């Protein structure tokens, strides 16, 4: 019955994360190579900035989907301006019809600047619209059928995930770049056939109207008031809650700052690191390390959840959700100190030691140091993770009216971006001349560990204020 | 981020 619809959506959703982080993982390589001449720096900071779009658009995608066009339409024309950009990236890469675009240090910046922002926009929409979607075209038999659907649904993204990380990524470092850049366009392709065939087996809704629209009417006509103005008592206390929980997010800037270098200034560490080389030359994808990431956190959510929870339920001391944020902080810091830490060791290692390794088409002068005291970064930064990221929007929803979802998701992703873009902003600043810790693709001359350490202090100067505060709030 | 296929269904204790 309605199996023609859950499954359309589920199929949508995982080819969109597969060629989401298909992408994602290899750009800081295919930038910093030989169509393009630019630095690790420059790169990293294209990569934050084209994720911080892609999860700073959500709130504005929700809004366009909801107080005008649609729901579906909006999925539809986000999933045409993603496929292209899907095309705008293999043609770029493949060697004959480059010319056509750039045959005439940025070599074809334009091109690659307006494949990213309609990549950027396209995925920000899908994953703004597609889960609302999923749940309504299921919402009608019961809570049961919507709780099996996004079982099948988590699942989706992280099988969508993995596969990309896995396959996508190692084609892209090792393969080739065309083919690894055309596998993730036909699978937007293919997501959007699926959703074009399936257009006529959805459920769809009349556009509603977002409590964005309300938020900023109200901030605009604006303690505030109550049935003094226009609007209800209702939406003024719903607009107060949303006030209180914003400070939360706030706090959490620097958190989504460190976490989204994961993929851009940790990839290029380990592109300058000793990779280990797995045939007779293939070297292993700098992805894989996200991957394992994922791995663990798929392999610890259920045994958190099914293990750690209720036991600690039975026997208290259970901590509240302020905890569980200040406590994936922690880890943070302690990721970003031994990021700076490694940094320091390679670069002291360096000085005198370094052997030529190629990675794809570029050829990187690494350090003797091998790529696997790198395992230490990312499995604090996915334990940071199931720490904090969930416990922040379990207390944004316990203080938050059950009429407010996808407005708490909505700031949530704003709030995400925002930090990305602020870790993009410090990687220019500190790139400037005045400072000259990263004016100098080899970063042998820069210095990345102090960026490093900066991103420490800072996080660390954000969670003793979020404790202060704490104190006081509890 | 990798945490949102958890996110996104928080609510119905996914
Ligand atoms: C690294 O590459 C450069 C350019 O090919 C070459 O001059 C240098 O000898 C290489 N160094 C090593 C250690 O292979």
């Amino acid at each position: 019955g309605r199996r023609a619809a859950c499954g359309a959506v589920l199929l949508t959703e995982l080819l969109e994360r597969a060629a989401f982080y298909g992408i994602t993982s290899n750009l800081v390589l295919f930038l910093n190579g030989a169509p393009f001449c630019w630095e690790g720096a420059q790169a990293s900071e294209a990569l934050l900035l084209f994720m911080g779009l892609t999860y700073l658009g959500s709130p504005f995608g929700g809004w366009l989907a909801d107080a005008r066009l649609g729901r579906a339409r909006a999925i539809l024309l986000s999933l045409a301006l993603y496929l292209l950009g899907m095309l705008a990236f293999p043609l770029l890469a493949a060697p004959a019809t480059r010319a056509a675009l750039c045959g005439s240090a940025r070599c074809c910046s334009p091109a690659t600047f307006a494949g990213l922002v309609l990549v950027g926009l396209g995925v920000a929409t899908v994953k703004a619209n597609i889960t609302p979607f999923g749940a309504d075209q299921v919402k009608d038999r019961g809570p049961e059928a919507t709780r099996r659907f996004f079982n099948w649904f988590y699942w989706s993204i992280n099988l969508g995930a993995i596969l990309s990380l896995g396959g996508i990524a190692y084609i892209q470092q090792n393969v080739s770049f065309v083919t690894g850049y055309a596998i993730p366009t036909v699978c937007v392709g293919l997501a959007f056939v699926v959703f074009l065939c399936g257009q006529s087996v959805f459920i769809t809704k009349p556009p509603d109207g977002s409590a964005f629209t309300d938020m900023f009417k109200i901030l605009t006509y604006s303690c505030k008031m109550s049935h003094g103005g226009p609007f209800t008592e209702e939406k003024v206390e719903d607009v107060k809650a949303l006030v209180k929980i914003v400070p939360v997010f706030l706090a959490l800037i620097p958190y989504w700052t460190v976490y989204f270098q994961m993929q851009t200034t940790y990839v290029l560490q380990s592109l300058h690191l000793r990779i280990p080389e797995i045939s007779n030359p293939h070297t292993l994808p700098a992805a894989w390390l996200t991957m394992f990431d994922a791995v663990l956190i798929l392999l610890l959510i259920p045994l958190k959840d099914k293990l750690v929870d209720p036991i600690l339920r039975r026997h208290g001391l259970l901590p509240s959700s302020l905890k569980r944020i200040a406590v994936g902080m922690f880890f943070v810091m302690c990721s970003a100190f031994a990021a700076g830490i490694l940094e320091s060791k390679r670069l002291n290692l360096v000085k005198e030691k370094t052997i030529n390794q190629t990675i794809g088409n570029v050829v990187y002068h690494a350090a003797d140091l091998s790529l696997w005291w790198q395992v230490p970064q990312y499995l604090l930064i996915g334990i940071s993770e199931i720490f904090a990221s969930i416990a922040g929007l379990e207390f944004a929803y316990s203080a938050a009216p059950k009429s407010m979802q996808s407005a708490i998701m909505g700031l949530f992703f704003f709030f995400s971006g925002v930090g990305s873009f602020v870790g993009s902003g410090l990687l220019a600043l500190v790139s400037i001349k005045a400072i000259g810790w990263m004016s100098s693709g080899n970063i042998n001359g820069c210095y990345l560990n102090y960026y490093f350490f900066l991103l420490a202090a800072i996080q660390g100067a954000t969670l003793l204020l979020f404790l202060i505060i704490s104190v006081k709030y509890d | 981020m990798l945490s949102e296929g958890y996110l996104s269904g928080l609510e119905y204790w996914n």
